[PDB]
């Protein structure tokens, strides 16, 4: 796992975890502090890490709309303003084999702890949260459909595409 | 108190050089906005600061999207204090000659321009903005300091900055008008030189209508004539 900081946001820290071969999220789901993230739709931790920016900047001098930085970092991560559709397509689903656990921690965290109750909580195999393991699991014609690009925009690269969403965040 | 303000808003964590001040100030960092420490693939970044910022955020991102068009990255945008950070474009020219915008590497360039390295260029220069104008924007503010040479080994890449008066546009008559700004800056140097460096762009740009066939033709000759209005109409009568 990963604990972060923003850098003009220095007092909020933020643990980013990554889960593959997950057997539990229907329960999950049903039971649902921490955001659990569908990594189907995300490619790199660029465009994770603006979707963290945003949420900061949009709650500090702006409004927030849900109910604490958790959730509204989902809603950050999509192209649109609808809550319950954000929560929808990049939350986790029932069939959802991976995930990103996600929370804000607004002292230093106490990492030993949080590892043992994200392992309480989701039943599969944490690996690192970089991106190599992130480009295995996004998928391209999926963010396609969500993120409304055209077909007429083909990146070479993740990076290339990493980039549009970022767009699409900062200008939500 | 431009400066207290801005690293205040950042904190002492962001370093800044300011760089430019015009009627937006612009910074560079060595720190990305987000990505944590040492996890981000550039040496240094630039902030925009105006004391807009949406309108150029957005022409940005649309630009960006379109196959060909060369513009900075919109890494982050913060509209309600009126922030935006953008990739660092360009580098410093050898012997002293400046950063590398058009304007100054016409400026190296001026004693002897007659290379394929030079018109090859311009010609490039002339291909952005006619990719520009073939998907109806403008840019609004179109002189050799908003042009930007990116190296790509002995090459140089152009790319366009500065949207702040950029526009969403199908008429020819901003088309002509973004066109004549560009010719007037060239030919403000007074150089020798400046009628062919603007010859070289226009091929740039009438290259790329022509790629469009029939209907890229038939667009091209509105533009030019409209161009030579607008020319005619520049100057005392
Ligand atoms: N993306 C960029 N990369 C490098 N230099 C820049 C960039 N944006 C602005 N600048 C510098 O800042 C000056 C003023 O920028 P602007 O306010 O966009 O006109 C420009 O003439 C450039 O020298």
């Amino acid at each position: 796992m990963v604990v972060s900081i923003i850098p003009q946001f220095p007092d909020i820290k933020v643990s980013l975890a990554l889960f593959e071969q997950v057997k539990n999220a229907k329960e999950i789901r049903s039971k649902m502090s921490f955001a659990f993230i569908d990594p189907r739709l995300v490619c790199s931790g660029e465009q994770m890490y603006s979707a963290i920016y945003k949420t900061l900047i949009e709650v500090k001098y702006n409004k927030m709309r849900t109910r604490n930085l958790n959730s509204e970092c989902v809603l950050c991560l999509s192209p649109t303003s609808n809550i319950s559709d954000a929560f929808l397509k990049f939350g986790i689903k029932d069939d959802s084999s991976q995930l990103i656990c996600l929370k804000f921690h607004t002292d230093d965290v106490d990492k030993e702890q949080l590892r043992t109750i994200m392992t309480s909580i989701v039943k599969g195999q944490e690996i690192e949260f970089n991106d190599d393991n992130l480009s295995r699991f996004y998928d391209e014609a999926l963010i396609r459909k969500i993120y409304k690009l055209s077909d007429d925009f083909k990146p070479q690269d993740v990076n290339g595409l990493s980039r549009a969403l970022v767009d699409a965040i900062q200008l939500r | 108190e431009f400066i207290d303000k801005v690293s205040s808003y950042l904190t002492p964590d962001v370093d800044i050089a300011p760089i430019s001040q015009g009627a937006a100030i612009v910074f560079t960092t060595t720190t990305h906005p987000y990505l944590p420490r040492a996890k981000d693939s550039h040496q240094k970044y630039i902030i925009k600061y105006r004391p807009r910022t949406l309108n150029e955020s957005r022409l940005l991102a649309k630009l960006y999207l379109i196959p060909g068009l060369c513009v900075p990255q919109l890494i982050a945008c913060d509209p309600y204090n009126g922030f935006i950070w953008l990739e660092f474009l360009g580098e410093d020219l050898p012997g002293g000659h400046g950063f590398s915008n058009l304007k100054n590497f016409l400026w190296m360039h001026d004693q002897d321009p007659y290379s394929d390295l030079v018109a090859t260029t311009l010609r490039k220069v002339g291909r952005q903005i006619g990719l520009l104008h073939w998907n109806d924007y403008c840019h609004g503010d179109l002189t050799s300091s908003n042009i930007v040479l990116v190296r790509d080994g002995a090459r140089w890449t152009p790319h366009l900055i500065d949207f702040g008066l950029g526009s969403v546009s199908n008429l020819v008559e901003d088309k002509g008008v973004d066109l004549y700004v560009l010719e007037r800056a060239i030919l403000s140097t007074h150089s020798k030189h400046a009628e062919k460096y603007n010859a070289w762009i226009m091929e740039g740009f009438e290259e790329v209508y022509r790629e469009q066939g029939a209907k890229g033709a038939k667009k091209l000759k509105e533009v030019t004539k409209r161009f030579e209005e607008v020319r005619l109409r520049g100057r005392k009568r």
